């Protein structure tokens, strides 16, 4: 579906800009919502009007990239699933590595 | 909220004062009850006095808050005291003053709940407090109308006051006769026409006319509060029952008369059918309003307007009435006859007919079975007069060269097409009694006597011409006489017309359908009055039931006419009815329930439980059947009660009809020929969908004789645009064709449907109400309730006259003229306090007059507001006329 | 889609007859020929009292005996005047004497319709131009009213109106105005026909009126003289 | 009070009681019968049941054989796609048998006891169709020239027949209303079907065209054969803009689903078979976009362009807008129409709406002149630039 | 008041009444009604028996027939049987067959599909009027198309002119062409149906204008109802690459709409708001007047006006007067009434992120600060001149 993004900003932001404005206002369940409606992108391209500006979503989240720390915590829970051997750093292990994810 | 509050100074504190009771007062209540027993009254009057200053200052200012939740059950409580021991038991001088912010306590309790069983309760206890003031309450009124204090509240409150008096406990002649009614009319159109027509203190008002009419003008409107009464008092014979309600329509009658607005009153008059009332209306508004007005010519005016049945003027039961009563009235004696003289009326009729054209299709195609079918057409496609006096005046062409039964029916159709014509119909008629056959000659007799009533007053009348005829022997002949002579008078109570039928209706049972006619006939003559009676038809009904009822045609008439002609009250009737009595029969068991309403000189809730305990849906073969349908329908009853009331009785009707048909097999073709007589009767609120609606699935299904009789009443309005609407209906009433049985069903059905462009459907009420009342429209009935016609059934069916007048538009004061009028065109419906509904113009212009035509025109109205006028008569063109009322003895309106 | 050059089925271009709707859109301007002289009358139609009433023209001197009302867009019609200016006195440097009215309005009408809406030159059309003028003065060979249409075709008038009324009041003027009817008497017939498309009654703030009449140059009539022909309509 | 609060409780029980007589007699399920018209339609359908009639399945004919048991052996496909040899029942008479057509057959023994009326094989396109309603000439704007040319058109030969054949010549099928959108080409169709008086079948575009590739040949076919049939037709084919569009295609759907209603129309009307007794009507407001086929005559004899007015022709849609309203009449009507010229009807009538908005506020009855004088000017400086004529009328 | 009382207790003992007296004193005569009728209907129960099969009446002839098709995946031809009524029944509805001989037995059944279901979508607005600050007017020439005939039908109808149906909804937006469509929603308590335009365009080829159709018919026996169609513009610009639909499935969409609101059929009292940013990129038909009647638009909110509505912001997201309340108004130059909600809405969270239920100063600082990455605050503008 890259196709659909490049298109005219989204065929996938289309559905989540109409399920964005349904949740808007809806029945008496305006007032009270624990349904959200969550939307994972890359690009500020895609971004139409109504998710583009604040104070119609709740919040813009940006990402910090994989740092050191960000290795080695999710090497040390890793780890465990496998037996290990005795004096091995899990911190020596998570700052060589580069990454590019988790 | 604050305790007490009539017992501080400030007049702020007094609103307060209003919500305390619920707690209760300080000194307040203590004051009325307890201390004015228990202490000394000269002592008390220091106490009280400070407090009725308070009390009575409070009373408009009470008026001044908004409050009806709160206010209501506070000084409720506090009644109750006031009551007690301060009524009239403190002092004498001092109580008078008291009651009178007491009354106020009361008021919001009367008004808030406006049904009837607190107007009455509300009533007993207000009445008894009216008699102690002794005149304090007609004061009290006039401070309202100024306010002092007051701003809204005080305009349905006020007038709860005057609903107090209508007990009478005490009351001789001490409020019972004017006490400010008239502001209150004027203001309120709703509360006060209930509490007017309950007291008769109506009377008082023809009194006030005169200055009532002024605020009527154009300041306020009055108008409708006096159209609103009459909807009360027709309402009121379901209310409380028709014994203690035949008194009460009768008073509400002659105030209406003397007063001048005549639409209201020739709506009770009709409904009672007595020979006293008709006279009256002419003397009595002359001698009240010392001013010629419009009150003149009222007189002559509400006997045109009053649409009953048949010929021109219709009931004429007023008209032969008339002729001394024109005399006293005195405009001009030679005017006012010649319009009052059916002359007038005829000679616009002529006017009309170059305009109007024929926009059917005719046919007098010779020879044959479709020579017969033909003749009967041509009356058809007016469904009444138009220019199809070229067609007729050759007689050689259809009516000699028809054969057998074709050419008495023929001859007879012909007077009603010739009707409004005064001559030049009837040298016509002259000729064809010469030629051929005894047939012609028969139907002839008839004719002549339609015609001739074109001009009456003692105007060369339809009496002297039938006289002579009334001896021949042959039976068709006889009848021709006889029928003529109830269709034309359609109500006498002369020595000569009665006399006439006194040796004949010798018959009881004739190979010759139309015989049974002669029954009808008699009952016709006696409707629109008192009894003398004419003993040969009530003798003869009860003795041809027994010996035939095999022919429903035959049968249908021979009991209604029975009912029809004990109709109104006498002791002439108590000789026979003995003779009657003295048979006993299952068969006379039915006829004798339609006398109880006729006896009482009209019902309508008498009418009403013998609905219930019905003959309705009833039969051993035919025995009880003879009846049954004809009650079903209860379109008299509909029509009766309030137009309001209208509305709902006729979608009851309809379902009545149905439930009709699920019980009886053979009931199911009948009830569907039933509902276009119904809807043609009634004058329903569904008018222009139903039958239409009806008469497509009846192409579809079997049995052509059902379009036939739905197309009477379907034709509905004639050309402006309705073109569309009747070519697309005769498109489907021509294509259709299997055999010439079947053909001369549709033939009929396609002609019919189609009107000339500007004549009119059929009308049976006045044209500013629902009721009404024909005995013309029960024969077509009744002989469409077989399978098929016949060339002999098809004879009846071609009348369908009880049709207008060509005026709708300025019948005037100094025009009386087919020309029109200015009107102005609202879509607007605010009004419910109009005799049928008429809106308010915003004086913006339309294409000139109110539709000829029997349905539309009604919100399309009169401008006479740069005439600076006020309508007597309610502009809908229905049969309505548009005429004005001034203090002037001519409207000076504006032509166009 | 389709051009806006193309001919119609009809047989007429679209551009053009858009033009002439725009012709239709302006306020209305009278030119008549009197044999006295020659009147052009314009409405103003002001809608505020703060406007200065001598700066809204609608008549420009295309010569000094010859005026022009114009009609449909103002601005469009400007630039064709614009152009008439330098044509006039250049007629003077090169015959020696003063441009006639047909001279004129043939030559500019060459330069209405030229429309090439994709490859033609910048200093040529791409649309026609929505305006008709009324070129109306008298001049060497007498009184002329010449009539000119957004069409380029030029006509000799006596009588012509155009504007919102232009058919209603061409067809109006036909009837009062003839010549048997006397120069004072066409501003009288102007003045009539004029109301229907104003909002509001005739005054002298509400029309301007420039008569060029034989042996007189080009005069723009002054507050008492516009008020002389408001007393009697 | 009292009798009233009595009365109200009294009522509602005695429904709760009457509630078996609710349902027989009025409807609502269980006996939907008031027995005058369904005595007579039950009766009929009765002598159908007891035979072999009821259950009847659909089913329609797909060819006429003579092969096994009787000489007369019809093979029908019923719709839940089996094939039955069926019989043909003189039982009751067959009057609508067509080979293609739906025929209906029994599930107790499968032989025709009578066949599905013609063409209702949509029975979708037969629903929502209007016949022939009332439109009244007081908002058929204007009196013009522009009216009166369809007329002759569509009215005459239909209302009579007569005198086309009496001197020899071929009777009109064919108009195009074309021109830009708010100038009532919808608005006189419906007036002037009703003033024939012959059948209305509207019918829009985008509902011939519909999701898979030949199922808009099956809604097209069969609506112009029961057309056909049936006596008088008009069918006024509704805007098409791009739902009329020149035949090309592209490779991912192309223009082929809008292009198959299109041909199929060609396919019928020309045929070997000509046009039946079916007259056609097309507005479009793009002849730009319409094929070849469909420009060119037998389908379309004379082009009429019912577009934008005249000057004249304005005043005179003022005049039959203020007949329909119950404003002054003081108001002067042609001092509205030279204030907008190059207004459509639609235009026109907004003004009226406008003038109404200014005298709500200021809570008035009755419409004035400033009101009047102050809706124009906002309409010829605002309106304009949203106008869909500039475009339209370039196709046009 | 007294007369109109006594009406309506009669009318509606008539009904009563009528209905009544018939069936039981038949049922005491020897020959009408009596029971014959309570036996018809014990007879359409046997004669029904159980299973029975389901069918949707998507039209009646007059023919005594009618087509239904039965549930079974094939069509039947039903007769009027059973005893039934071929006009009673309104076209839609779902009805009951007899399956050991077709016939409509009656009318009860919906069976309710799904498709309502979405277009219902009741109102309950944030903020609605008369809780907004500033430019009171313009919300006033809006309730002339939308909420004035809902309101009183009178003052139009007895005026004359056709009843105002239709708005446009443009400028730049930021002024809140949505909340305007929600207060007037709340305030005229009429239906609202929300369809959002993205929706129309479908993954299915052909489906839009049968959408459109829905939609209307959902309005109509709903109505007085409005439809709030947020932004039109969507479908004309876009192509989603999710149809094959093209330019083509747009066109007969917008044309759809055209026909279901004057047309040949009309749809009676569905007023139409359309939100859009832009006018110039929108079909040139569906903005034409007389599918509107009132265009309007939408400057944006003046910057003293900022002031009155953030008081009221403010407190809703408690009240704090602590508050730096100019500051964070000034920066941004007059720009969206959602840059004050974006303002308030994060200061709570992030008092409630430091553990407090009261916010501060130091939090409207903060929320404000994480407002301008989100958004541009009012720089754009500020540039230029």
């Amino acid at each position: 579906g890259s196709s659909r993004l490049e298109g005219g900003s989204g065929g996938d932001s289309e559905v989540q800009r109409t399920m964005l404005e349904l949740l808007n206002q809806l029945d008496g369940f305006e007032a009270t919502k624990n349904i959200k409606v969550i939307m994972a992108t890359n690009r500020i391209d895609i971004l139409d009007s109504a998710l583009l500006r604040p104070g119609r979503i709740d919040r813009k989240i940006e990402f910090p990239p994989p740092n050191e720390e960000a290795r080695l915590d999710i090497l040390k829970i890793h780890s465990r699933k496998m037996n290990l051997t005795r004096g091995i750093n899990l911190r020596k292990i998570a700052e060589l590595m580069p990454g590019a994810s988790g | 909220m604050e305790e007490g509050g009539r017992d501080k100074t400030p007049v702020q504190s007094q609103q307060p004062s209003a919500t305390a009771p619920s707690g209760a007062d300080e000194k307040s209540s203590g004051k009325e009850r307890r201390d004015a027993g228990e202490k000394d009254k000269e002592q008390e009057l220091s106490e009280e006095d400070k407090q009725l200053q308070d009390e009575l200052e409070m009373l408009v200012e009470r008026l001044g808050e908004k409050d009806t939740s709160l206010y209501r059950p506070a000084l409720e409580e506090l009644r109750r005291q006031i009551r007690s021991s301060t009524t009239s038991m403190t002092s004498v001088p001092k109580p008078l003053k008291f009651l009178r912010p007491h009354y106020g306590k009361l008021k919001e309790i009367y008004e808030n709940m406006a049904p009837g069983e607190n107007k009455c309760f509300a009533a007993d206890i207000i009445s008894v407090l009216a008699m102690t003031m002794s005149g304090e309450r007609e004061c009290l009124k006039y401070r309202l109308v100024g306010s002092q204090e007051e701003l809204a509240s005080w305009g349905h409150e006020y007038v709860r006051h005057l609903a107090g008096e209508v007990a009478k406990e005490w009351q001789e002649l001490d409020d019972a006769e004017k006490a400010q009614r008239e502001p209150l009319l004027t203001l309120v159109k709703e509360i006060v026409p209930y509490n007017m027509a309950h007291n008769a203190e109506h009377e008082a008002c023809d009194l006030l006319m005169e200055i009532e009419q002024v605020d009527m003008l154009e300041k306020d409107i009055d108008e409708n509060a006096y159209s609103k009464v009459c909807l009360y008092l027709t309402s009121c014979v379901n209310y409380v029952p028709e014994p203690e309600n035949s008194a009460l329509l009768r008073c509400a009658l002659g105030v209406f008369r003397k007063f001048s607005r005549f639409p209201e009153a020739l709506r009770l008059a009709l409904m009672l059918n007595d020979m006293e009332l008709v006279e009256d209306i002419f003397t009595s508004c002359k001698d009240v309003v010392v001013q010629k007005q419009m009150a003149f010519m009222l007189g002559r005016h509400g006997v045109f307007l009053e649409l009953s049945e048949d010929v021109e003027e219709y009931e004429d039961l007023t008209e032969i009435m008339s002729n001394v009563q024109l005399n006293s009235n005195f405009l001009a004696l030679a005017r006012e006859l010649d319009i009052m003289e059916p002359k007038v009326p005829d000679d616009i009729y002529k006017t009309h007919l170059e305009n109007n054209r024929f926009g059917g299709s005719g046919s007098q195609v010779d020879s044959a079975r479709m020579n017969l079918a033909s003749s009967f057409v041509n009356g058809f496609v007016n469904a009444a007069f138009g220019q199809d006096k070229l067609l007729t005046d050759d007689g050689n062409k259809w009516l000699y060269k028809n054969k057998d039964h074709g050419m008495l029916s023929a001859a007879a159709s012909l007077g009603m097409i010739l009707l409004w014509d005064v001559d030049g119909g009837l040298t016509q008629i002259d000729k064809y009694l010469y030629s051929s056959e005894d047939y012609i000659k028969s139907g002839a007799l008839l004719a002549c006597g339609i015609v001739n009533s074109g001009v009456r007053n003692e105007c060369d009348p339809a009496l002297a011409l039938l006289s002579d005829y009334v001896l021949h022997n042959s039976n068709t002949m006889r009848l021709g006489s006889i029928f003529g002579l109830g269709l034309a008078y359609a109500g006498s109570n002369r020595e000569d017309v009665l006399t006439l039928l006194l040796p004949v209706m010798g018959d009881s049972k004739s190979s010759m359908e139309v015989a049974g006619v002669t029954a009808l006939a008699c009952g016709m003559i006696a409707v629109g009055s008192c009894n003398g009676d004419v003993t040969s038809t009530i003798l003869q009904t009860i003795m041809e039931k027994s010996e035939t009822e095999l022919k429903d045609t035959y049968a249908r008439w021979l009991p209604l006419g029975l009912g029809l002609n004990h109709l109104g009250k006498g002791e002439a009737i108590e000789a026979i009815l003995a003779a009657l009595e003295v048979v006993s029969e299952p068969f006379r068991s039915f006829a004798n329930t339609l006398v109880d309403v006729c006896a009482y000189a009209g019902s309508g809730n008498v009418l009403k439980v013998q609905q219930l305990l019905h003959i309705c849906s009833e039969h051993f073969d035919s025995k009880e059947k003879e009846e049954d349908k004809d009650k079903k329908e209860k379109k008299d009853k509909d029509k009766k009660e309030a137009p309001a009331d209208m509305g709902a009785h006729q979608g009851v009707a309809v379902l009545g009809i149905a439930l009709i048909a699920m019980g009886e097999e053979i009931g199911a073709e009948m009830a569907l020929r039933t509902f276009g007589h119904l809807l043609r009767y009634g004058e329903p609120t569904l008018r222009r969908a139903v039958p239409l609606a009806l008469a497509l699935i009846s192409v579809s299904n079997p049995r052509l004789n059902i379009l036939d009789t739905l197309s009477k009443f379907s034709h509905d309005a004639d050309p402006e645009v309705s073109y569309n609407s009747i070519f697309a209906m005769g498109m489907v009433g021509s294509g259709t064709n299997n055999a010439r049985l079947a053909a001369m069903l549709r033939q009929l059905a396609q002609y019919h449907a189609k009107d000339p462009n500007n004549l009119f459907m059929v009308r049976l009420a006045q044209g500013l109400t629902h009721l009404g009342k024909g005995t013309l429209t029960l024969c077509p009935y009744h002989s469409d309730r077989q399978l098929m016609s016949q060339v002999a059934v098809a004879g009846l069916l071609t009348v369908l006259v009880s049709f207008l007048d060509v005026r709708n538009i300025i019948l005037g004061k100094s025009h009386y003229v087919l020309y029109g009028l200015v009107a102005a065109m609202q879509p607007r419906m605010l009004v419910t306090f109009d005799e049928e509904l008429r809106p308010l113009p915003v004086s913006v212009r339309v294409g000139q007059a109110v539709d000829v035509v029997g349905q539309a025109g009604k919100p399309k109205t009169i401008t006479g507001f740069q005439t600076h006028t006020t309508p007597v008569l309610l502009a809908h063109g229905e049969r309505a006329e548009l005429a004005t009322e001034e203090f002037l003895p001519v409207t000076p309106i504006l032509e166009g | 889609d389709r051009g806006v050059n193309t001919f119609s089925p009809e047989g007429r271009l679209f551009q053009v007859e858009y033009a002439i709707e725009g012709h239709k859109l302006g306020s209305t301007a009278i030119g008549i020929q009197t044999s006295e002289g020659v009147c052009l009358a314009v409405e103003k139609r002001i809608t505020s009292p703060l406007m200065e009433p001598s700066s809204i023209e609608k008549i420009v001197e295309i010569d000094a005996h010859i005026g022009c009302a114009m009609s449909g867009l103002i601005a469009d019609a400007k630039t064709l005047i614009d152009k008439a200016r330098v044509e006039t006195q250049n007629h003077w440097f090169t015959y020696n004497e003063t441009m006639t009215v047909e001279s004129v309005t043939q030559a500019v009408s060459n330069l209405a319709l030229q429309f090439g809406e994709e490859d033609a030159d910048p200093g040529a059309m791409s649309r026609p131009f929505g305006v008709a003028l009324l070129f109306g003065g008298v001049d060497e060979k007498g009184p002329q009213l010449f009539h000119m249409d957004p069409s380029g075709t030029f006509v000799q008038c006596d009588a012509r109106a155009i504007g919102s009324a232009s058919e209603g009041a061409q067809s109006s003027l036909q009837e009062v105005y003839h010549k048997s009817t006397t120069l004072k008497e066409a501003i009288k017939s102007s003045l009539i026909i004029l109301k229907q498309v104003m909002e509001e009654k005739l005054n002298a703030t509400n029309i301007e009126l420039a008569t060029v009449q034989p042996g007189q140059n080009f005069h723009m009539f002054t507050k008492e003289e516009l008020e002389e022909v408001i007393k009697d309509i | 009070q009292s009798t009233y609060s009595r009365q109200i409780k009294q009522v509602e029980d005695d429904i709760q009681q009457l509630l078996k007589k609710i349902n027989e007699l009025t409807g609502i399920k269980e006996s939907d019968t008031g027995l005058a018209p369904p005595a007579l339609w039950d009766l009929a359908a009765d002598k159908q049941t007891l035979q072999s009639e009821q259950p009847l399945q659909v089913a329609r004919c797909t060819k006429i054989i003579n092969a096994d048991s009787e000489d007369p052996k019809y093979i029908i496909n019923v719709k839940q796609f089996a094939k039955f040899v069926v019989d043909l029942s003189d039982q009751v008479a067959p009057t609508d048998i067509e080979e293609g057509m739906r025929v209906g057959v029994d599930r107790n023994k499968y032989q025709i006891h009578i066949p599905l009326p013609p063409k209702i094989d949509p029975t979708v396109t037969m629903m929502q169709v209007e016949e022939k309603p009332d439109v009244t000439y007081s908002d058929v704007g204007g009196c013009k020239e522009q009216i009166e040319k369809l007329r002759e058109v569509v009215e005459t030969p239909l209302l009579h027949p007569e005198r086309f054949v009496n001197l020899g010549i071929e009777p009109p099928k064919g108009v195009l209303l074309f021109g830009p959108p708010g100038t009532g080409k919808t608005l006189c169709a419906r007036a002037v079907a009703n003033r024939t008086d012959a059948c209305f079948i509207p019918v829009i575009g985008s509902e011939l065209v519909q999701k898979y590739v030949g199922e808009g040949a099956r809604m097209v076919r069969e609506l112009f054969e029961m057309a056909r049939t049936k006596k008088a037709c008009l069918i006024f084919f509704d805007e098409i803009d791009a739902i009329g569009g020149a035949r090309f295609d592209d490779g991912a759907g192309g223009d082929n689903e809008v292009q198959r209603t299109m041909l199929e129309l060609i396919n019928q009307l020309d045929g070997f078979d000509p046009r039946g007794n079916i007259k056609v009507l097309m507005a479009t407001n793009r002849p730009d976009t319409l094929d070849p086929a469909l420009m060119r005559p037998g389908r379309l004899d004379r082009k009429i362009e019912f577009s934008l007015p005249d000057l004249e022709g304005r005043t005179h849609i003022f005049k039959i807008h203020a007949r329909s309203m119950s404003v002054e009449r003081d108001i002067r009507f042609e001092l509205l129409a030279r204030l907008c010229p190059n207004s459509t009807g639609a235009e026109i009538r907004s003004v009226c709406t406008e003038a109404g908005m200014f005298a709500i506020r200021a809570r008035r009855k009755i419409a004035t002149e400033k009101d009047f004088l102050e809706a124009v000017n906002k309409v010829i400086k605002s309106y304009a630039k949203f106008s869909a004529t500039p475009r339209y009328m370039t196709y046009n | 008041t007294q007369c109109r009382l006594k009406l309506l207790k009669l009318e509606r003992i008539k009904d009563y009444l009528l209905m009544e007296e018939e069936f039981i004193r038949n049922q005491e005569q020897m020959k009408p009604l009596e029971e014959k009728q309570e036996e018809e209907r014990s007879k359409v129960d046997d004669l029904r028996g159980t299973p029975m099969s389901v069918g949707t009446l998507e039209e009646i002839i007059d023919d005594n027939h009618a087509i239904v098709s039965t549930s079974v995946g094939s069509e039947h031809y039903v007769s009027i049987l059973s005893f039934v009524d071929k006009d009673l029944l309104e076209p839609g509805c779902s009805v009951l067959l007899n399956h050991k001989v077709h016939a409509v037995i009656g009318v009860l059944m919906d069976d309710t599909d799904p498709l309502v279901t979405v277009m219902k979508v009741e109102k309950a607005p944030q903020e609605t009027y008369a809780d907004i600050g500033g430019l009171d007017n313009q919300i006033q020439e809006i309730k002339e198309s939308v909420e004035l005939p809902l309101t009183h039908p009178e003052y139009y109808e007895e005026m004359g002119i056709k009843p105002p149906k239709g708005v446009i909804l443009y400028g730049p937006p930021g002024t809140g062409k949505t909340l305007l469509a929600k207060a007037v929603a709340n305030q005229t308590s009429a239906t609202f149906l929300r369809v959002v335009g993205s929706e129309l365009i479908q993954k299915y080829l052909g489906d839009g204008p049968k959408l459109v159709r829905e939609l209307f018919r959902v309005a109509e026996e709903h109505a007085p109802s409005i439809v709030f169609i947020d932004e039109i513009d969507a479908i004309g610009t876009k192509r989603y690459d999710s149809n094959s639909g093209g330019e083509r499935e747009i066109q007969r969409t917008m044309l759809e709409l055209l026909n279901q609101l004057d047309g040949f059929d009309s749809r009676g009292d569905v007023k139409v708001i359309m939100a859009t940013n832009r006018i110039e990129t929108l079909d040139p038909a569906l903005i034409r007047p007389g599918r509107i009647d009132r265009k309007i638009e939408f400057p944006l909110p003046d910057e003293k006006t900022k002031k009155r509505i953030f008081q009221i912001h403010t407190s809703r997201m408690t009240l704090a007067d602590d508050v730096t309340l100019d500051d964070l108004i000034m920066a941004k130059d007059d720009l969206s009434g959602a840059d004050i909600k974006a303002i308030c809405t994060e200061a709570g969270l992030m008092a409630l992120r430091e553990r407090r239920m009261k916010v501060t100063n130091e939090d409207f600082k903060k929320s404000k600060e994480n407002v301008l990455y989100k958004k541009q605050e009012g720089t754009p503008e500020g540039l230029y001149l």
